[PDB]
């Protein structure tokens, strides 16, 4: 159902909450990954650190925070909860 | 009012006393204060004979 | 007029009846301390409030007061306890005291419209309150007009004396509303004493006109009039019916400064020739010129510090010089535009009066023709109010079988809690007055016309009507007029005896399944406007003592994030969002600059610092002889610096 | 299927307005089709209107002309009621020069070659012995309602004062359907449109421009 | 910075997650963003040039503005901010005009009427801030009120009347179904819902008719589904029912999996439906379902034919009351002398007044058909000081957060749960709880087991078993050393699921109690401050019989103990302090039995009295009982867990009698109990909040001077434990995303996705 | 005059169901032709359908049909879903007679040359044990949806289109964000494709609106070109 999510509401938070423990863990999850993607796109980030991404097919002008949400939705990355 | 437009009134009654000058609340006091000769005409239809 | 006659009650009852109405007390917390004087109230020389009345029914009128309250036996007239603002609400007896109170405040909030069309249905106070307000041109002595011009009007009296009246033309009021006077007479006319020679800003033909007459539909229309919102026809924007002129004054001054006296000049330190193109030889904006956000009004320079290396190099390379100077120009405030109507300049060369040390003073007046726009607050005389939800093109609107679209579309759901019955009454009488009527008496007059006079019958279209507050019309006579409606051009009747009509949806074309109440209601344009109430800020100036942003100046006011908002932000559990607002968006000296830098480069936004509010807190404690120390896990004490 | 092609036949009630009747066609088509033309008539009819005007004595809209009774801001509102027609393919300027006591009407305006004033009887301003009024009106093509085109957008320096332009030859359009013979014999509807104009063009030529607009629209 | 405000207008065409943003407001708000992308392209050579390009509104930037605006959330807020739903996130839409277009559903959450109101906009900047707006504060994710649990986005005022008209049924309608006769067959049947539409368009069908049609993509009522199929659902299978076309079009807005309803939609019926939709479906389905109910509700409100006029309003009553008034006038010819009777008088007046009211009620419904616009609206169900108390509520409970999943404590509190021979307070007290023990039926079979969400389906399932009382975990009994635990707190009212760890309940509980502040408010502050009741009421100090003695000076209540010890007498009680009310019911009389906790007279009992009598745990039950009863008198719906969070902070302190350590400073229970003579102590929220660990949080609460002097002498060091301290110094609050377990997360892609 | 070019796109949800968009449209052009499109798609497309049917052993009885599990009413609703393309344009009587236990799928009805049955898998009725049914049905072309005339008078669904709905949205920010985007959703029977169904409605409107164009062809109108 929910014929098709539009913009911010995609992906649904229900299908996202299965990838992490809490909604708060979801925030730090996608937020730090957005920092990694936006780094990679500008250029290599901090001292002696090579940053990767994006893993999923990027959108036309898709923001780095919207990409990281699609990455978590597909289980393309795991985090250490706590 | 001489140049008043025609406005049909639904009131079947009559108001004999026209509204006094609503601005008289400010003028009558300052004319009493300065002691204007127009307020000195209040002694024409006099009350207390002295316009102090 | 109601600012005068107002009174402060700080020092309900039977003595308040007929002396000072609590009906026009403000809706704020000061209710009860502030009231307006009654219509017929007279003041005794000792300060006592004397109510007029007729001893019982003797024809003489004596002053009633507490002395007359001892021997109390007939009142002078209705609306004794009703003030001027309240006495101008038709069908006042039907609305609630709250809605009657709000209606008074709504009337004194109206803005003068360019057209100034008189009310179609109203009381008898419009005429009497307009002339006595003082903003209308009244004839002093009977005579004949000698000349009539937009500038002045001359009257040739039979006595032989010559009186002339200069008309206020587009004069800026105290709150910025254009005060304009229109001559209503011609040269050949013969005017009697006390007659209206010219209309004021909000008057037409000698009576207060605070709004316009518009065709209304009370059907809810696809949620665009939801809960308070009102939908308008694009006709009102095209025909400038709700358009109003607004004028604002700007001022700037000259020398007597800190490091010396500065001069106002056209020359700006470094700008393009096209930026000052609208500035004159002195440097003031030329009259009649259009100004948008940021444009210079008055050019002015300051004394320099005359004390960067990187800027001097480019200066020496291309030949520009460290001509002092700090640019100090009076620009237009962000978010406003208009045309320059006039400039008043006070110089030092001429001997004029000015403050000590200030050489030159120039004031610029800019006028705006404000079209009605979505978001503007409209209201009627009954206290109803609401923003403009949407402005529909004239093509798609509920329209009568004539093809005549409705101007506004109201909603019904307000009635079954607040009931505001008077709003519906003038809506039907508004249609009765617009289309006229003829009772078509056959074998006498109907029973509803029993208490009526004979002149009320058989009136033509577009006829004004007066219904006094308590002696006015009644429900029976209304429906009788609803049954009599002069048809339109083709002879078809557009409104039944129920005040309803079958409207056609301008979008789908299908007719609306049920008959919808239509009519003419008198609405107002309140001083709250979108152009004044919209604010947006990305970066701007900051206060000196506290490094927080500062709102309330001519540009870029910042929004306040209170603790109540901080409580909601904590309830969501959003720690970062709350930290961003209180440190780098408000008080971080090095934070808000590095964020604007990172945003421009497109980098990550850095971690916030220590808000200046907290650093000021520590010094306030130290000055109180309280030794505070911020200790980490190690390195015992750290100093902010 | 009872097949008889729809037939549009003209009529006349007044000159500025004349009815039109199209019959027959299927049920439910009267209200949806008659309104679709009304929405097109009221908006998209190519018209002729005045874009900006210029008066020698005044620098802006908020002043007064010596001798005249109406202020400039009141004359602009009186000039908003001007109905005009023009081919003009281009911006062209009219002229109005009047002197002495009298009444300045729309007939006193001199239309250049290709344009014409359709309401010479309209009142503009009243002049007296000292009143002298000379103005210049720029007429331009367009449709619908365009607000005043500010000179800050198109440099038309201090002299010209832009005015809201209304290109709408139509005045008032309505319609009513009569579905006859709803019985078991047959089924069909027939409607009549009431089209009114500002005298800029005839009702017949107005409906044609609305018809050609829809014909080229559906694709 | 990066903020603004404007006047709000209705946004009926918006999605729940969208908001209408003026182009100029969005331009100046995103000014640094557009300048960057404008410099990324060659429109402007350098950043200094792009600034003038944005400030002068060159038309080249508007295409760039929609890119930086897309998928970049903004926060909307309307002052005053009462609860957390007063701030929500939306998706900005560039809109012509200077006003703000607000979705018509969030108006109740913002309490935003459309008369001259204004709302403020804030632009989140950091990736963390944008994530918290898209996940925590999104408009569509916040539907249920986090006080009672009911949905706040439920349609209202026009969408109620619009849906009421669509689903209502009128007999004798144009397309009414007629049973088959010997001459012709059934005429009310249609092949599909599509045909009925084609029949509705023509003059053959009324949307409110009683026709019966065949539905394929729509699932049937659960009662009739078992009879018809019993073999499974029917995605493509067909079936026939008798409804109204509107009820058919209404059920298409609901999810396909949801069964058919076939009722005219009341305000309570719609609320009943949205509740069950929220549980059984993800909120995206509930968000889009209510969004579909908005379009239809607004659409049919216009076609509803609701309009006001003289007829539908004008008052019959004239002749009625002119007659009744003369009866009261003639009663003066009787009250004077001869027929007063001094109690027939008052009884005559009350009966005659109510008789006129009864005749007026009949006349109210005697002059209008049931389709009257005002009557239709009524039937459908469409129609400042508090901030002081709220700040103290927030000041005492701001530090209460969930810190662990389970404390594994075995003891909760008893819930009344369904008197029968059905308690209306179970939805507030029993709902969204967690069982401490299993629910055992007398027959031996066990039903809902301990540690269960105690959903509404469980209450009905428990009601079928016929069990009266259940024991439920609570924060009052939570043994967590820090804050509370998820299991004791239970289901989050907003999420509908188990409360998350980061959740800060104390503030949510404080706002939930503070917002209704707008037998009243002065009484509520009396309880939370733990003061002595205005009129003190006696409580039984022991169990036994009672001797009622009535004297002029005052009542006398003597309790004869069942133990046989010294009698307990309660003397000098004002006679106007009426006696307390009680298989056989009635009012307390002489000789009744009274237990230890019974209140002897009507009124308020001293909270300090019951503390030393029944114990600290019975005090918290009594306090919440009286607090809940006040808000219930006004019709407010607050879950008991919110009040229980505030009451939990009062009894946390114990008074050490004397010397080992020294005198009766109000200490902490856990700090005292977990390390090795003291008392349980009840104290007000203002005194309790000042006793918290940190000094510069208590300094901002009340009378900074006294707090600082004591904190200066003792050299009290603030560990920055609470969230107020971190707000003051700009740190990350230890709640929600600031919790150590959450903010220390490490994000790295899987090596399986890296190589790909 | 000249106007910015719109776009006519098509998104196919299923074989018989598709939705179309028109972007952009000047305001207000969405509601002008939108309601006229739906009315033109629905009632203006020619098609053949069932007018009246007759079976064996019916006239006397009303509700029950001995020899079949389906009643009279339920049997009518099935044959209402029968899609038939006839170029005869006049009432033609097709015959359908099947005996013995089984299922009548409309593949047993013998179509006269010139008409067809597009859904031979449609379930008309289930035959009773040792039963027989012979139905003669009248089929004639028509337009739109005509109610029953009042043998088996039934409701004739002449148009191939079944469900048509429309709405409008706002896009095309460039300098005026109120430009209209017309959405229209049409569900059609398999007799014709939705893309050809829309063309028939558009072709009927341009010819209908051509009556006004031919009044004065040279009257200045708008053209996208
Ligand atoms: N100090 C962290 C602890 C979070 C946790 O692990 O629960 C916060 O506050
Ligand atoms: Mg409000
Ligand atoms: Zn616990």
């Amino acid at each position: 159902a929910y014929d098709t999510p539009l913009g911010i509401t995609n992906p649904p938070i229900d299908e996202l909450l299965s990838r992490a423990s809490s909604k708060y863990a979801l925030v730090i999850y996608a937020a730090k990954r957005a920092r990694q993607i936006n780094d990679y796109y500008n250029q290599l980030g901090d001292g002696i650190l090579e940053y990767v991404g994006p893993l999923v097919e990027p959108g036309l002008q898709e923001k780095p925070l919207s990409i990281a949400l699609r990455e978590i939705h597909g289980d393309l990355l795991e985090h250490t909860e706590g | 009012v001489p140049g008043a437009p025609n406005r049909v009134s639904f009131a079947k009654l009559r108001e004999p006393l026209e509204v006094p000058g609503l601005l008289d609340v400010q003028t009558d006091s300052f004319e009493w204060l300065v002691g204007s000769d127009r307020w000195r005409q209040a002694a024409i239809d006099r009350g207390e004979e002295n316009p102090v | 007029l109601t600012h005068k006659r107002r009174l402060l009650a700080l020092g309900v009852h039977p003595s308040h009846y007929g002396r000072m109405c609590p009906i026009e007390t403000p809706e704020g917390p000061n209710i009860g301390l502030i009231g307006s004087l009654s219509v017929y109230a007279r003041v005794n020389p000792f300060g006592f409030i004397e109510t007029p009345y007729r001893k019982v029914v003797t024809d003489q009128i004596d002053y009633l007061t507490a002395d007359e309250e001892d021997r109390h036996v007939m009142d002078v007239s209705p609306r004794q306890m009703v003030s001027v603002a309240t006495a101008m609400i038709p069908f006042l007896e039907h609305d609630d005291a709250n809605r009657a109170l709000m209606g008074a405040n709504m009337q004194r909030q109206a803005v003068p419209l360019v057209r100034s069309e008189a009310p179609l249905v109203g009381t008898g106070m419009e005429l009497r309150a307009a002339i006595d307000a003082g903003d209308v041109v009244v004839a002093d002595k009977t005579g004949v007009i000698e000349e009539v011009s937009a500038d002045y009007i001359t009257v040739m009296a039979d006595d032989g004396t010559r009186q002339s009246y200069r008309l206020r033309k587009f004069a800026r009021s105290n709150h910025g509303t254009c005060a304009n006077q229109r001559p209503i007479v011609d040269a050949g006319q013969r005017v009697e004493a006390g007659q209206v020679i010219a209309d004021g800003p909000c008057t037409q033909n000698g009576e207060m006109a605070l709004g316009k007459n518009l065709l209304v539909a009370i059907m809810p229309w696809e949620g665009h009039n939801y809960e308070d919102a009102i939908i308008l026809s694009n006709r009102l924007v095209e025909e400038d019916v709700l358009t109003s002129i607004h004028i604002e004054e700007h001022e700037i001054d000259a020398r007597d400064t800190k490091l010396g006296a500065e001069e106002i000049t056209r020359d700006i330190p470094n700008v393009s020739d096209e930026v000052l193109a609208d500035l004159d030889e002195r440097g003031i904006v030329r009259i009649g010129a259009e100004v948008r956000d940021g444009d210079i009004l008055v050019g002015k320079v300051t004394p320099k510090g005359e004390t960067t290396p990187e800027e001097r190099l480019l200066r020496a390379i291309f030949g520009e010089k460290a001509r002092e100077v700090r640019d100090t120009s009076l620009k237009v405030p962000h978010g406003e535009s208009g045309k320059v109507i006039g400039i008043r300049v006070f110089s030092r060369e001429d001997d004029d009066e000015l403050p000590a040390g200030v050489n030159e003073l120039v004031r610029v007046y800019v006028a705006q023709k404000r079209k009605i726009s979505d978001g503007d607050k409209l209201a009627g005389r009954h206290g109803n109010k609401g923003v403009i939800g949407k402005i529909l093109p004239v093509e798609d609107m509920p329209f009568l079988p004539d093809g005549t679209p409705v101007d506004i579309i109201l909603n019904t759901h307000g009635v079954p809690r607040r009931m505001n019955i008077g709003q519906i009454l003038e809506t039907h009488l508004g249609w009765v007055a617009k289309a006229g009527w003829n009772i078509d008496v056959a074998a006498g007059v109907p029973d509803w016309a029993s208490k009526l006079p004979e002149e009320l019958y058989s009136a033509p279209a577009d006829s004004t009507v007066a219904t006094p507050v308590f002696d006015g019309a009644q429900e029976g006579e209304l429906a009788g007029l609803l049954g009599s409606t002069l048809p339109n051009r083709d002879g078809e009747v557009m409104v039944d005896a129920d005040g309803k009509s079958t409207l056609f949806d301008g979008r789908s074309g299908e007719p609306f399944p049920y008959p919808v109440t239509v009519g003419y209601m008198y609405i107002l344009k309140l001083h709250h406007l979108v152009d004044d109430k919209i604010h947006a800020r990305s970066t701007g100036p900051y206060s000196m003592i506290t490094q927080q942003p500062l709102g309330g100046k001519a540009q870029f006011g910042g929004q306040r994030f209170g603790e109540m908002e901080c409580w909601a932000m904590q309830a969501y559990g959003a720690a970062y969002t709350l930290q961003e607002l209180l440190t780098i968006k408000s008080d971080d000296t090095v934070g808000r600059v590095k964020v604007y830098e990172a945003i421009v480069k497109g980098e990550n936004i850095p971690e916030p610092g220590i808000p200046e509010s907290f650093k000021v807190l520590l010094k306030e404690l130290q000055s109180l002889c309280l030794n505070v120390e911020v200790l980490s896990s190690d390195g015992a004490a750290i100093e902010m610096r | 299927l009872i097949s008889q092609r729809p037939t549009l036949s003209e009529e006349t009630v007044a000159e500025n307005r004349s009815r039109f009747v199209i019959e027959p066609l299927e049920p439910g088509f009267g209200y949806t089709l008659g309104n679709s033309l009304r929405r097109t008539l009221l908006s998209s009819i190519p018209g002729a209107a005045v874009t900006s005007i210029r008066i020698d004595g005044v620098l802006h809209e908020f002043t007064t002309v010596p001798g005249v009774k109406e202020d400039v801001t009141d004359i602009i509102l009186n000039l908003k009621g001007l109905v005009v027609s023009s081919d003009d393919d281009e911006p062209v300027t009219m002229y109005l020069r009047k002197q002495g006591p009298g009444v300045v009407t729309a007939g006193d305006i001199v239309p250049p070659a290709g344009v014409t004033v359709h309401n010479p009887d309209m009142h503009i301003a009243t002049l007296n012995d000292k009143g002298k009024l000379e103005v210049e009106l720029v007429v331009e093509r367009g449709r619908g309602y365009v607000p005043a085109v500010q000179n800050k957008a198109s440099g038309a320096e201090i002299g010209r004062i832009p005015v809201d332009s209304i290109y709408s030859p139509v005045l008032k359009v309505t319609y009513k359907v009569e579905a006859t013979r709803v019985e078991q014999r047959t089924d069909f509807d027939k409607l009549i449109i009431d089209v009114e104009t500002k005298n800029s063009i005839s009702p017949r030529d107005a409906l044609a421009s609305a018809g050609g607009t829809l014909v080229e629209l559906f694709g | 910075d990066y903020s603004g405000r404007s006047v709000i207008v209705v946004g009926p065409q918006l999605k729940l997650h969208q908001c209408g943003l003026p182009k100029l407001m969005a331009l100046e708000l995103f000014k640094p963003f557009v300048m960057k992308r404008l410099v990324d392209l060659n429109h402007a050579q350098n950043i200094k040039s792009a600034k003038r390009m944005v400030e002068r509104q060159r038309p080249q930037v508007w295409d760039v503005l929609e890119e930086v605006i897309a998928e970049h959330p903004v926060l909307l807020n309307r002052a005053p901010t009462l609860h957390r739903l007063g701030i929500q996130a939306f998706e900005p839409q560039l809109v012509e005009g200077k006003a703000i277009q607000l979705h018509p559903l969030v108006c109740e959450a913002f309490n935003a009427d459309f008369d001259g109101d204004q709302m403020a906009v804030h632009l989140p900047l950091s990736a963390e801030a944008q994530a918290e707006a898209r996940i925590l504060m999104l408009s569509s994710n916040n539907i249920l009120s986090p006080a009672s649990g009911k949905p706040l986005a439920m349609p209202r005022l026009d969408m109620v009347t619009g849906l009421y008209y669509l689903t209502t049924l009128v007999e004798g309608a144009t397309g009414e179904y007629q049973a088959a006769t010997k001459d012709a067959p059934e005429q009310g049947v249609y092949s599909s819902p599509a045909e009925a539409i084609m029949a509705m368009d023509r003059g053959a069908l009324s949307v409110r008719a009683k026709i019966k049609v065949r539905l394929t993509e729509l699932r049937p009522p659960t009662d009739l589904e078992a009879q018809l199929f019993e073999n499974g659902w029917k995605p493509g299978d067909a079936w026939t029912a008798e409804t109204t076309l509107g009820r058919v079009m209404f059920n298409e807005l609901l999810p396909k999996s949801y069964p058919f309803v076939n009722e005219q939609m009341h305000k309570k019926v719609q609320a009943r439906i949205i509740n069950d939709l929220a549980e059984r479906f993800p909120m995206i389905v509930v968000a889009q379902t209510v969004d579909k109910l908005k379009d239809a509700g607004f659409y049919w409100a216009t076609r509803s034919g609701v309009t006001v006029s003289m007829a539908d309003v004008l008052v019959q009553k004239q002749e009625i009351l002119e007659r009744h008034e003369a009866e009261a006038d003639a009663i003066e010819r009787k009250y004077q002398r001869g027929a007063l009777n001094h109690t027939e008088r008052n009884e005559s007046l009350v009966k005659i007044w109510q008789d006129a009211t009864e005749e007026v009620g009949k006349a109210l419904e005697e002059f209008y058909p049931a389709d009257n616009p005002i009557i239709t609206i009524v039937k459908s169900g469409a129609t400042a000081d508090s901030g002081y108390l709220t700040r103290r509520l927030v000041d005492v409970s701001q530090d209460v957060i969930v810190r662990e999943h389970d404390c594994e404590t075995e003891r909760g509190i008893n819930v009344t749960l369904a008197e029968r021979g059905r308690d209306a307070h179970v939805e507030t007290s029993a709902f969204a709880r967690t069982l401490a023990t299993d629910a055992v039926d007398a027959n031996g079979n066990v039903i809902i087991e301990r540690g269960h969400d105690l959903g509404d389906p469980a209450i009905d399932a428990l009601l079928a078993a016929g069990i009266t009382t259940v024991k439920v975990r609570s924060v009052l009994t939570c043994t967590s050393a820090t804050g509370v635990c998820a299991m004791c707190y239970g289901r989050s009212m907003a999420t509908g699921k188990l409360v998350d760890i980061g959740e800060a309940v104390g503030i949510v509980a404080a706002q939930s109690i503070g917002e209704p502040g707008t037998g009243g408010l002065p009484r509520v502050q009396e309880l939370f401050e733990a003061r002595v009741p205005r009129n003190k009421a006696p409580i039984a100090d022991v169990a036994g019989r009672v001797r009622l003695e009535e004297s002029d000076k005052f009542f006398k209540i003597t309790i004869v103990p069942d133990d046989g010890g010294e009698e307990v007498v309660y003397d000098k009680l004002s006679k106007r302090q009426r006696l307390r009310v009680i298989g056989t019911e009635g009012v307390l009389s002489d000789g009744d039995h009274v237990e230890v906790g019974d209140q002897l007279m009507e009124g308020a009992a001293d909270p300090h009295e019951v503390l030393r009598v029944q114990g600290p745990r019975e005090v918290q039950i009594h306090l919440v009982k009286e607090v809940q009863e006040v808000y219930r008198a006004q019709g407010v719906s607050i879950h008991d867990k919110h009040i229980e969070v505030i009451v939990r902070q009062m009894l946390r302190r114990v008074t050490i009698i004397d010397s080992e350590f020294l005198p009766g400073s109000l200490t902490e229970r856990a700090e005292f109990e977990a390390e090795n003579a003291g008392r349980p102590v009840l104290m007000g929220i203002t005194k309790a909040s000042l006793a918290t660990d940190s000094w510069l949080s208590a300094a901002s609460f009340q009378e900074t001077t006294r707090v600082l002097t004591d904190a200066a002498i003792n050299c009290r060091s603030d560990k920055l434990n609470g969230l107020k301290e971190n707000v003051i110094i700009g740190k990350l609050i230890p709640a929600g995303t600031g919790i150590s377990r959450y903010r220390n997360i490490q994000v790295q892609p899987t090596e399986e996705a890296r190589a790909a």
